[PDB]
RNA sequence: UCUGGUUGAUCCUGCCAGUUCAUAUGCUUGUCUCAAAGAUUAAGCCAUGCAUGUCUAAGUAUAAGCAAUUUAUACAGUGAAACUGCGAAUGGCUCAUUAAAUCAGUUAUCGUUUAUUUGAUAGUUCCUUUACUACAUGGUAUAACUGUGGUAAUUCUAGAGCUAAUACAUGCUAAUCUCGACCCUUUGGAAGAGAUGUAUUUAUUAGAAAUGUCUUCGGACUCUUUGAUGAUUCAUAAUAACUUUUCGAAUCGCAUGGCCUUGUGCUGGCGAUGGUUCAUUCAAAUUUCUGCCCUAUCAACUUUCGAUGGUAGGAUAGUGGCCUACCAUGGUUUCAACGGGUAACGGGGAAUAAGGGUUCGAUUCCGGAGAGGGAGCCUGAGAAACGGCUACCA
RNA sequence: UUUACUUUGAAAAAAUUAGAGUGUUCAAAGCAGGCGGCUCGAAUAUAUUAGCAUGGAAUAAUAGAAUAGGACGU
């Protein structure tokens, strides 16, 4: 019933259009996905040609990047603590684009514990909030992927300014 | 309609085909292939039409189906196989050799060319860029992609294409004073050399091109061809050399 | 820069922390081409703005238009006046016409009601929103 | 904004291509010689003048035998309004130029088309817009007739055998009321 | 529009009388060529029949099919049925709706999908259970067929037994390239030091006075090293991970050549069908500017239930209030917005006219829309399909 | 200076319209090739507006640091 056509709207004059045609498949939307924290839950959409989308309904864990240390690891995903669109989401614990959740924080801490040999002093140095998450368990990161939309909740964890605002915003 | 059309009115087909309103109520549609449908030829059309080989399309279908026909060195068996500009077409049986060029009307000449020169083609550059791994190419006017292309050869440059190989043999630049022939407009079919290329961003750039009688006259540059130096073309010239 | 719910930056320019070469964050441009000019309050500002056609996700190519601005009461976009005369053969005379055009303004441009302006076509930036002021007079 | 500073590379280049095998020549003159005849479609006074100076000094380097190559290219050029003013004024500098080269029956080749654009200043279409006093502009091509120096420029020149060329469009122009 | 009257005879203003196309219909109707066929604003309702299927040498035959044969030893000619594949989204019809909508001309995609056609394109050597199928894997499987059946009835089908693949699902098999000490001085050999697919998602990165010396008089000695557009976070490349994750030929015809250390050894021809990505072609969806009949005794409209715009997300093939959340209060309008009427599909065109105009255009071409009326979907590259399916109204 | 306006050039499918050739037996039509190089043959044209390129001296708008100024303080 999703329909994407701007036909039922009114001119920008404020006028009331009538029905140019019926409903065209070309034109078309379907249900969101409300991904929410759970046992990884994928199904398939066929999209338009062959092609095909990837709705993640459920997921847990996530590739988590480390800009400044210019690394990924593969990550639990604890929860949605903020979201700029709607609280509702936060409510629910519904993962999207944008979303700040929680990840753990155990191998970004493994990883750098092996490449720096510390818990080479200069270079180890990290901001002191991103160094305070870890100290408490949890590191907050922002969704970078688009989980209806490919299936995958790939995210990158806050720093700097960005890091500053959303504890702010918290 | 609900998805791609598969026929063609005769009204509604391509003028220069020279084809009699009252005989049907259709065209032959061309086929999707290197040439795009309205400036192309069907092989129907040039082995009934134009060579009268056939006296109608059951009899082009047994010729086709002999694998007596080849275009561009390879052998064809679909009647509405879409040949275009600078296409040879070979038949071995009775030892002839076209090229599909435009006579002054704006209509394919029945142009029979040499052994000699039934081995190569000219293709004008529609796009140079780089492929996976890095390796580039150019893509021509009739859709061959061709790899390891000179680093001089750019966009709406000419490049010589041996049709057993496919490989690049020789080019030439676009510039003032080469030779071009004109593959469009009201043009159409018109030799000359180019005199300026008047340059828009954003918009269509445009040539002028003098004739051997000294006039000249403007076209878009969609529509040029480079063929060669003033004097000394590539490629044999249809009767007239593309005058008026 | 920040009076939204989420953090506005450049997608994809990334501002190291561990380097810290300069105060200033960096940031991307570029110049839309056809000899439009790229102002330095582009270049040199702090604005972000996803529709700006020297520091945002959006390209210039078709048709090059101009007009006057009659109305700037929303944000980053304005209404401009293009004013013809089309022709009657009838009564082989003119008559005045025109059209509002709505245009997206970078912060980068200052416009008040009554200044002449070049407008560039983009892609649909919302509704009615097809064009984005390119030069300001 | 570098326009008129690059001029002179043009120059430079029929000196390279001079050089060259023959063959050569021919491939690479024409288009360096149409390339500078082009500029003269500027509506910038100074370029054209910047485009006139480099055209004399090419004309001095080549010989009259490209002369002919040249005029029929600039007369394929300039066809429209003023344009035509720049082709007559443009003809006589490349005459006046090339007065110290050129040689006796140098111009024979070209007579007919030099007294063309001659009489077409003087008496034509062209010679009534220089005498219009409706006709306000500061170009300095239409203002000024070079058309009277460029046939003392041609009388120098040509062979007595084809002296006849000047005095036909006389006498065609005497038969019709004066 | 002209002609004749109104006077004893003229001029002007008036009066009187006569002066193709469209619809319906009357009578007549031999010959040649040619050609069309709407209409109750009833896009009202339809009995019957037909209008969409399709096989090459080349996907699958032990039909208990037919016919052959040197009378058959896996098969092999021809081939119903069924599976698989493709098409059925073209064509044909009609003009109901629709008034910046369709449409015409002119633009854009640096904003997206695209079966098919055409052209390009994929040696990843190795990496412990080698306890090893690649001289080639499974039923995690069935149709046709055999047999037992239900129903008044339909292109309805149930239980049971079989058996294939280009169906479905699995899964393998001593390379190439950089430098190169040392010899040797080339047609060089090579101790050794190194390197190694795609596809998906994200993050990050790149994408800008050698004017000398020697020489055999040639040439050598050191350096260069992405491209394109008006314009890009473009093409392309690199790093680290990620994936219910792809692909990287378990396919088919014809034929029987070449090497030998003579083994049914190794090798090998012309084709078919597939397959990753790019380009192209046939397209599609959106899109910029200008242009419509009557109505002002329709002057304000849109915005509560998106109207104009901002930020973010969701959805989409993709841009976008397309939808959602939170924000602003905008947007159009006497240069006529909004509302009303239309015996309104738009155009190429047809008629008339001296010219300007005016009328007609369902109707051979192009574009749009629909399939009794609303609404929603499956499959598929492509449909909101109707000679496809599901509901509700009639 | 810019615009309006005006000139030229592209563009504006085919069919239809006008026009050229051609003894379909004539005609309404249809149609593009003949002789053994012949300088033989549709040569073709047509569209108000909008957008694009282009030459313009009038006309109508639109612009100018156009023909401006030079005295004081601690
Ligand atoms: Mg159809
Ligand atoms: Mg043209
Ligand atoms: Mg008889
Ligand atoms: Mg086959
Ligand atoms: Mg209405
Ligand atoms: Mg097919
Ligand atoms: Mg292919
Ligand atoms: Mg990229
Ligand atoms: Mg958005
Ligand atoms: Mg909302
Ligand atoms: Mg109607
Ligand atoms: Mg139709
Ligand atoms: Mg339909
Ligand atoms: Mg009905
Ligand atoms: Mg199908
Ligand atoms: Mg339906
Ligand atoms: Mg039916
Ligand atoms: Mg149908």
């Amino acid at each position: 019933g999703i329909s994407r056509d701007s036909r039922h709207k009114r001119s920008a004059t404020g006028a009331k259009r009538a029905q140019f045609r019926k409903k065209r498949k070309f034109e078309l939307g379907r249900q969101p996905a409300n991904t929410k924290i759970g046992a990884k839950r994928i199904h398939s959409v066929r999209t338009r040609g062959g092609n095909k989308k990837y709705r993640a309904l459920r997921i847990e864990t996530g590739n988590f990047s480390w800009a400044s240390e210019g690394i990924s690891k593969k990550t639990r995903i604890a929860g949605v603590v903020y979201h700029p669109s709607n609280n509702e989401l936060v409510r629910t614990n519904t993962l999207t684009k944008a979303a700040i959740v929680q990840i753990d924080a155990t191998p970004f801490r493994q990883w750098f514990e092996a490449h720096y040999g510390q818990t080479r002093a200069a270079s180890a140095k990290i901001e002191s909030s991103v160094e305070s998450q870890f100290s408490a368990g949890r590191l907050y990161a922002c969704i970078s992927s688009r989980p209806g939309q490919s299936g995958r909740c790939d995210g990158y964890i806050l720093e700097g300014e960005e890091l500053a605002f959303y504890l702010r915003r918290l | 309609a609900r998805g791609p059309k598969k026929h063609l009115k005769r009204l509604a087909a391509p003028h220069h085909w020279l084809l009699d309103k009252l005989s049907g109520c259709y065209a032959p549609r061309p086929s999707a292939g290197p040439h795009k449908l309205r400036e192309s030829l069907p092989l129907i059309v040039f082995l009934r039409n134009r060579l009268k080989y056939a006296l109608n399309g059951r009899e082009v279908k047994a010729i086709l189906m002999q694998r007596h026909v080849k275009v561009d060195g390879k052998v064809r068996t679909d009647t509405t196989y879409p040949a275009g500009f600078m296409d040879v077409i070979t038949l071995d049986a009775t030892n002839e050799n076209f090229r599909l060029v435009y006579d002054v009307k704006g209509r394919f000449a029945v142009h029979r060319i040499t052994d000699e020169e039934a081995s190569y083609k000219l293709g004008k550059v529609k796009k140079v860029q780089l492929g996976k791994k890095g390796v580039p190419y150019v893509v021509t006017h009739d859709g061959r992609t061709i790899r390891y292309p000179d680093p001089n050869i750019k966009v709406n440059d000419t490049v010589k294409i041996d049709l057993a190989s496919g490989k690049i043999t020789d080019f030439i630049k676009f510039d003032a004073g080469k030779l071009v022939y004109v593959t469009g407009g009201r043009n159409l079919g018109r030799i000359g050399t180019i005199v300026h290329k008047e340059r828009h961003d954003g918009g269509f750039d445009l040539v002028h091109i003098k004739d051997s009688l000294d006039n000249t006259f403007v076209t878009r540059l969609n529509n040029v061809f480079v063929i060669g130096e003033q004097g000394k073309p590539y490629i044999s010239l249809p009767k007239g050399k593309g005058i008026k | 820069v920040q009076s939204e719910r989420a953090f506005q930056k450049q997608p994809h320019i990334f501002n190291n922390p561990k380097v810290k070469t300069s105060k200033r964050t960096k940031r991307w441009y570029k110049n839309a081409g056809l000899g439009f000019k790229t102002p330095k309050t582009a270049i040199e500002g702090s604005y972000i703005d996803k529709k700006c056609p020297f520091t945002g996700l959006v390209s210039i190519r078709g048709k090059i238009l101009t007009g006057t601005v009659v109305s700037t009461k929303m944000h980053r976009t304005i209404v401009i006046r293009r004013a013809y005369l089309h022709y009657i053969p009838k009564y082989n005379r003119y008559e005045k016409r025109h059209k509002n055009v709505p245009v997206h303004v970078s912060p980068a441009f200052r416009v008040q009601v009554g200044d002449i302006v070049t407008v560039g076509q983009c892609r649909p930036i919302s509704k009615t929103v097809r064009f984005n002021v390119v030069k300001v007079s | 904004e570098t326009i008129i500073e690059r001029m002179p590379i043009a120059e430079a280049l029929v000196n390279i291509v001079l050089g060259l095998t023959n063959d050569d020549i021919t491939n690479f003159l024409p288009s360096i010689l149409t390339n500078i005849c082009q500029v003269l479609r500027s509506k910038s006074e100074e370029l054209r003048d910047a485009v006139r100076v480099t055209l004399g000094k090419i004309s001095i380097i080549l010989g009259a035998e490209y002369l002919v190559f040249v005029i029929k290219e600039l007369m394929a050029t300039l066809k429209r309004g003023s344009q035509i003013h720049v082709l007559s004024y443009t003809v006589h500098y490349i005459l006046k130029s090339m007065h110290g080269v050129l040689k006796h029956s140098d111009l024979d080749t070209s007579s007919s088309m030099i007294v063309k654009i001659i009489m077409e200043n003087i008496f034509g279409f062209a010679g009534e817009e220089k005498d219009s006093e409706n006709y306000h502009t500061k170009v300095k091509e239409i203002k000024s007739n070079k058309s009277y120096d460029a046939g003392e420029i041609l009388a120098s020149n040509i062979s007595l055998t084809e002296f006849g060329t000047l005095l036909s469009p006389v006498k065609a122009l005497l038969m019709v009321r004066i």
